[PDB]
């Protein structure tokens, strides 16, 4: 099976920047007939994939010619010179040379903006949750640049790993700015047990991570 | 003119078999060189090509899932067909149908797609959700988690859509076989907790309706 | 391995 290693996976750009995009075969993916079913496509979000080139360099019909794809062989590569608002969206390479058919992973056209730390809180179990035998506590983590963090829990001190969960949302409409919701979630005994609840964030926009905790006690 | 549209079932549990069908008009796979195949799509993630079946009968499979695919046609009522048996969480996915023919004029290439149509492999039966406020320990930030309920989707709103700005509505995720999401608010200090902030939550396939007014700790 | 096309 000939993997097909785009990269970058993401790709933050401006608007009218270039922008380019490397996909390498694993293999040749020259068919014997001589062509090379090397073809790129666009998936904008809610939509199904469509066509932008196909046989490595050929343009489908309707793309403006901004759109370019290079390449021979192994190497191939995915070029917009002056970037829209509307080519955002998922870039995925494919080959279609080799069964089984296959796409890379896709590369998020994605834009730029100046970076922001995030804005953490953290909020413990509600009554109504309690009186019900479980807890859940609840970190956001809103409006921060570059989308790339790491969250930690802990509890009295100890990392924890399991029976945690994550949602991260796409760059939004107005700020570009991705937003996080931590949540961990404990048997109601387990919580009561335990008295010190930590979200832990470190961002590129501080050394220092971004601490927020509250004592089960003072609740 | 040319259009392909996809039939599914919408939902299914594991360890059964799933049946697919695909609507082709605009066009015969009947036609010489012609042919039409399946491409699926988990939530959020890449894009996994299954079968492909020719007007000849001639057939193609990814060696993954030789053994539970099954693609079949239908020349006149002009109709795909695909099978997955013994399905499981990880089939849950957007299923594509697409064209491509194998010769140079009839467009050898995946420039036609279908809408898609969403299978999801759950065992869960009906679950309504429960609602949580999320009340902090300069503008000041609230929540509501929604929690535990199958299947999606839930809609949220802040003082019934009066609020808006500053409201981050997160992606359901599972927890064991049920949908967790949860929703985030932020206005200034001289506002809460000095003004009510409400937040309304629907799970329409449990008939579930509930409006939860945060109150400060 | 290959998959069909027209030569
Ligand atoms: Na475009």
């Amino acid at each position: 099976d000939v993997l097909m290693t785009q990269t970058p996976l993401s790709l933050p750009v401006s608007l009218g920047d270039q922008a380019s995009i490397s996909c390498r075969s694993s293999q040749s993916i020259v068919h014997s007939n001589g062509n090379t079913y090397l073809e790129w496509y666009l998936q904008k979000p809610g939509q199904s994939p469509k066509l932008l080139i196909y046989k490595v360099s050929n343009r489908f019909s309707g793309v403006p010619d901004r759109f370019s794809g290079s390449g021979s062989g192994t190497d191939f590569t995915l070029k917009i010179s002056r970037v829209e608002a509307e080519d955002l969206g998922v870039y995925y390479c494919f080959q279609g040379s080799h069964v089984p058919l296959t796409f890379g992973a896709g590369t998020k056209l994605e834009i730029k903006r100046a970076d922001a730390a995030p804005t953490v809180s953290i909020f413990p179990p509600s009554s109504e949750q309690l009186t019900s035998g479980g807890a859940s506590v609840v970190c956001f983590l809103n409006n921060f640049y570059p989308k790339d963090i790491n969250v930690k829990w802990k509890i009295d001190g100890s990392e924890r790993q399991n029976g945690v969960l994550n949602s991260w949302t796409d760059q939004d409409s107005k700020d570009s700015t991705y937003s996080m919701s931590s949540t961990l979630t404990l048997t109601k005994d387990e919580y009561e047990r335990h008295n010190s609840y930590t979200c832990e964030a470190t961002h590129k926009t501080s050394t220092s991570p971004i601490v927020k905790s509250f004592n089960r006690n003072e609740c | 003119q040319v259009t392909l549209k996809e039939s599914g079932p919408g939902i299914l549990k594991p360890s059964q078999t799933l049946s697919l069908t695909c609507s082709l008009s605009g066009f015969s796979l009947r036609t010489s060189g012609m042919g039409v195949g399946w491409i699926r799509q988990p939530s959020g993630k890449g894009l996994e090509w299954l079968a492909h079946i020719w007007w000849d009968d001639d057939k193609n499979y990814n060696p993954s899932l030789k053994s539970q695919l099954t693609i079949s046609k239908d020349t006149s009522r002009n109709q795909v067909f695909l099978k997955i048996t013994s399905v499981d969480t990880a089939d849950t996915a957007t299923y594509y149908c697409v064209r491509r023919a194998h010769n140079v004029v009839l467009g050898d290439w995946f420039a036609y797609w279908g809408q898609g149509t969403l299978v999801t492999v759950s065992a869960a039966k009906t679950t309504a959700p429960s609602v949580y406020p999320l009340a902090p320990v300069s503008s000041v930030t609230l929540g509501c988690l929604v929690k535990g309920y199958f299947p999606e989707p839930v809609t949220l709103t802040w003082n019934s859509g009066s609020l808006s700005s500053g409201v981050h509505t997160f992606p359901a995720v599972l927890q064991s076989d049920l949908y967790t999401l949860s929703s985030s608010v932020t206005v200034t200090s001289s506002t809460w907790p000095s003004q009510s902030i409400t937040c309304n939550v629907a799970h329409p396939a449990s008939s579930t309706k509930v409006d939860k007014k945060i109150e400060p700790r | 391995a290959e998959f069909r096309h027209d030569s």
